[PDB]
């Protein structure tokens, strides 16, 4: 209740915060295939008897198979071009409260007082009538004007932050981690994101960047890590589930196999006809690639703490000074380099 | 207007796949082929190990997929070819032709569905079994035979993940230097490993001289590469038109029953480029399939890339509160507002707008009863590794009426 | 259900089914099943060296 | 199409309608482009009976 | 579209042209003032 | 092999020169750079600091 | 069994074919001085002495 005072009034407290924001690109892609790279077989076309609104449906069914004789890879896909992006890069941030299960405060007025201006503010709330048993589906609008929005995650860190961390490729959780490090047995993942006696692999000076969000039972850890399920009734998409769930990994395979496996075209974790970046709508098939996925990294944009430093007055390029007295400046680092126009 | 029916064969994508007809497709469970793959050996002194020369055995299996297409009649057409209901010959005869001159009309399409989506499956089966270029080349290079130390797969997957980054939109950035494009294509074309031998009838151009494969483009990309990428080898080609059919017999229909186990050109227009040392097809199937019909074409597939910005951070060293120059942004106040930590980020919108990230839209997640769920997290710590250690800053006594 | 003919004649037809505990497969069907009429087979496509 | 491409395609439409606005008379300079693009032109008409 | 482009505007004629024997001026604001930069289709036409 | 320095102090008064007067400003009353310093910043593999 | 072992003794004899290439690289590595003092002394240095 007094962080609610003091973020309408305008006080800063004594904390700091890292956004996550996932986002789609339409891209044109460009397959090469060898001569004998696939064995195709066909079967016999049978016809089913079935009945209609008057009449009678006839079903063709013709069943084939596929075999790749390949000893090594066969086919090479590499996406070439950009196209529109279909997702909107807005500030629309994700609202806790269509979450149920966890402990409740003792009083409801309090509750329903810190639901009624947390809705305040916002785009996306749960609906007045609060549907008991129910999806808890945010109140549809009118048309949408750039695009499908797409929902900001924030995660808890300390203010003494070092922000040389966020000029590169960094990672959210604030301790890099992941399935590529192994070599010696299997209960090293585990290992390597959780246990805070040793140091952390990438930068190795330190544990963890920050201590709230990083530790087994941390914060960011209970609120964001999809077994604990807090965020399970939210129907809304988490931008940064993936960088904090473990993964099940079978290490049979050695590391290169087993990434040039994770880097093929995985099924999406979104929703593309909805409008506000729901979850992913069970028995669709939509195959995108997940480049920053299987790296466990995410890319900084061209993102500053104020507009005067953000654009220089040249009738041109933008700005590029790093801190002027206590703002910043981050330089964009991700693929989006020479595209995405200002 | 009349439909303009597609043959698989003709098109440039049969040469990425050999066909064969099977009956008795229906009644396999677990189809395999089967690899004997040897590998030479060196000799060296010192101190060293001898080798001896290895063999591998490799065993792949089929994967069953299916196609589906319908038909319908209505009511009042198989009421009049049902012959019931006949009364006056002259007017119903009329009608009766036009149901059936709709019904054939009706399975002259749904005939030619099958041989235009399965050219669909092909594409949809080689988007699947394709990696990227960009972890496949560096890998392929880097490593010489594999079974590498922490130190070298460490190197490799630094420079795999800057080659990543470097290299995504390597045509619409590079879209001004030609040579850039036809220097990749040439790695892209040799750094894929090529398939087996054993074949009756191969698609050659009119010379004569076999291709080596198909690479498949957007219709943008395929004039792009054209217009003055790519050298033109051929507009016409030779394809079989034949599959190749097989069955069991005799001894092998009844091992089939008993044991449950068995055991086994036309002048086309279609453009043909060089690249690197070979020559391949440059097929950009957008009007033949997947025109005026209602399924989206392949290879315009979606990228998932998520972006991290910091938003309240504070340089908490006093050197690190510097700036490049005196007066750079002053102001009228005689205290220079930007002294003052800051409380939002600044980004761009898709649209090249400016939007804002106020701290006020972190009521959503931090003014929630999960910042106050502190009890699972006692439970776990509770079965930890403890030590008896002082509790002189955690306990509170009783007074005593002194 | 193999289909080849039968080896050697049995004699003494008795209730089968009391005795279930002797062999190791036992199937008893009413009049027929469709489990007597399927084909299924594994094919190897080739080897190659 | 459904509301998210439609709202993507308003704004490329946008976009495209403020770029090439007066078009022979901005990019008069390079001959090749404004072939490029009236080719793009004559190749967008569904052709007639 | 229900849109309206803004021409080159601004709130002081000393911003609207800088010294240089050439091109107008740049800067956005300077203390009070602004200047908005043409965003209309007509930037190559209409001199100045 | 690579060889950097860490505490170095130049000892002369003439020695301790800036290019410009106010390139590296700050608000205190006493500029943090004119003490000795204790470290030293390279570069990584990869580029970080 | 034989087959094996044809197999096996013909790659055993390519083997020194294959590894005769290998020790002349070998010593030619070590015999060879670099080049960024070979071309200077060739030059700077007439005679000797």
């Amino acid at each position: 209740i007094s962080l609610t005072h003091q973020l309408r009034t305008g006080f800063h407290p004594g904390i700091a915060f890292t956004v996550v924001r996932q986002d789609r690109f339409a891209t044109e892609q460009l397959l090469y295939a060898e001569r004998a790279s696939e064995s195709y077989f066909v079967g016999q076309i049978q016809v089913h008897h079935h009945d209609a609104i008057g009449g009678v449906n006839f079903t063709l069914t013709q069943p084939r198979a596929h075999v790749d004789l390949g000893v090594g890879y066969t086919a090479v896909c590499a996406t070439a071009a950009l196209r529109c992006p279909l997702t909107d890069m807005g500030n629309t941030a994700q609202n806790l409260f269509f979450s149920r299960g966890g402990v409740p405060m003792l009083h409801d007025n309090v509750t329903e007082s810190l639901r009624r201006i947390t809705a305040s503010g916002g785009r996306l709330n749960p609906t007045e009538p609060l549907p008991i048993f129910g999806g808890l589906r945010p109140a549809t609008s009118a048309g949408i004007a750039r695009g499908q929005a797409s929902v900001c995650e924030f995660v808890a860190m300390p203010v003494s932050t070092d922000l040389q961390y966020f000029r590169t490729a960094c990672n959210p959780r604030g301790r890099a981690s992941g399935m590529l490090y192994m070599g010696d047995r299997d209960a090293d993942i585990e290992a390597i994101m959780f246990d805070h006696t040793q140091s952390d692999v990438a930068y190795t000076d330190r544990a963890t960047l920050n201590p709230w969000a990083s530790q087994k039972h941390s914060y960011g850890d209970r609120l964001y890590n999809g077994t604990y399920n807090l965020t399970g009734a939210s129907p809304i998409y988490s931008p940064c589930f993936k960088f904090f769930t473990p993964a099940e990994v079978n290490t049979n395979c050695n590391t290169l196999d087993r990434l040039l496996m994770e880097a093929k075209a995985v099924a999406s974790q979104s929703s593309t006809d909805t409008e506000y970046q729901f979850k992913r709508p069970p028995g669709s098939t939509e195959m995108t690639q997940d480049p920053c996925g299987l790296f466990q990294e995410a890319y900084p944009p061209l993102c500053s703490s104020d507009a005067a430093m953000l654009r220089t007055a040249h009738a041109g390029e933008t700005g590029a000074d790093e801190v002027h007295l206590a703002q910043y400046l981050i330089r964009d680092a991700s693929p989006l380099r020479g595209c995405l126009p200002l | 207007n009349t439909l303009n029916f597609v043959r698989f064969l003709e098109l440039g994508l049969s040469v990425a796949c050999i066909c064969t007809k099977f009956p008795e497709l229906a009644y396999v469970r677990d189809g395999v082929i089967q690899f004997e793959v040897q590998q030479p050996m060196i000799a060296r002194d010192g101190p060293h190990p001898v080798d001896q020369p290895v063999h591998n055995y490799m065993v792949k299996r089929i994967h069953k997929r299916s196609l589906s297409a319908a038909f319908a009649i209505a009511s009042e057409a198989l009421s009049l070819l049902s012959n019931t209901y006949v009364d006056g010959t002259e007017i119903d005869s009329s009608l009766r032709i036009r149901a059936i001159q709709q019904m054939a009309r009706n399975l002259r399409t749904v005939l030619d569905s099958f041989e235009r989506g399965t050219a669909d499956q092909l594409l949809g089966v080689l988007l699947e079994k394709a990696p990227p270029l960009s972890l496949l080349s560096p890998i392929n290079k880097f490593q010489p035979e594999g079974h590498l130390n922490r130190v070298a797969r460490a190197a490799l997957l630094s420079d795999l993940k800057r080659r990543v980054c470097a290299d995504m939109f390597f045509m619409t950035r590079h879209a001004r230097e030609p040579r850039l494009i036809s220097a990749y294509l040439s790695d892209m074309v040799s750094c894929t490993q090529p398939s087996v031998m054993v074949s009756r009838i191969t698609h050659t151009n009119t010379r004569g001289r076999q291709v080596d494969g198909v690479l498949v483009t957007t219709a943008t990309l395929k004039r792009q590469l054209l217009q003055g990428i790519l050298q033109i080898d051929d507009t016409a080609a030779d394809v079989p038109v034949t599959y190749g059919e097989m069955v069991l017999q005799g001894t092998n229909l009844v091992t089939a029953l008993v044991m449950g186990k068995a055991v086994r050109n036309a002048r086309v227009p279609a453009d043909l480029v060089i690249v690197g040392d070979k020559l391949v097809f440059l097929e950009a199937l957008e009007r033949r399939v997947y025109q005026a019909t209602r399924v989206a074409y392949p290879l315009i597939g979606n990228i998932d890339i998520t972006f991290i910005m910091p938003m309240g951070v504070f340089q908490a060293n006093s050197m690190d509160r510097y700036t490049r120059h005196a007066g750079d942004f002053s102001t009228v106040s005689e205290q220079d507002p930007r002294q003052f930590p800051p409380q939002g980020i600044f980004f761009y919108n898709k649209d090249g707008i400016l939007t804002q990230l106020t701290l006020r839209d972190a009521m959503g997640t931090i003014c929630h009863s999960s910042l106050l769920d502190v009890e699972a997290t006692l439970v776990a710590l509770r079965q930890q590794h403890l030590d008896r250690q002082c509790y002189f800053g955690v306990y509170v006594a009783e007074g005593t009426e002194d | 259900p193999a289909g080849i003919i039968p080896t050697g004649n049995v004699l003494s037809t008795i209730e089968v089914c009391a005795h279930r505990c002797i062999f190791d497969f036992f199937k008893q069907i009413r009049s027929d099943d469709n489990s007597l009429y399927s084909a299924q087979f594994d094919i190897l496509l080739g080897t190659y060296c």
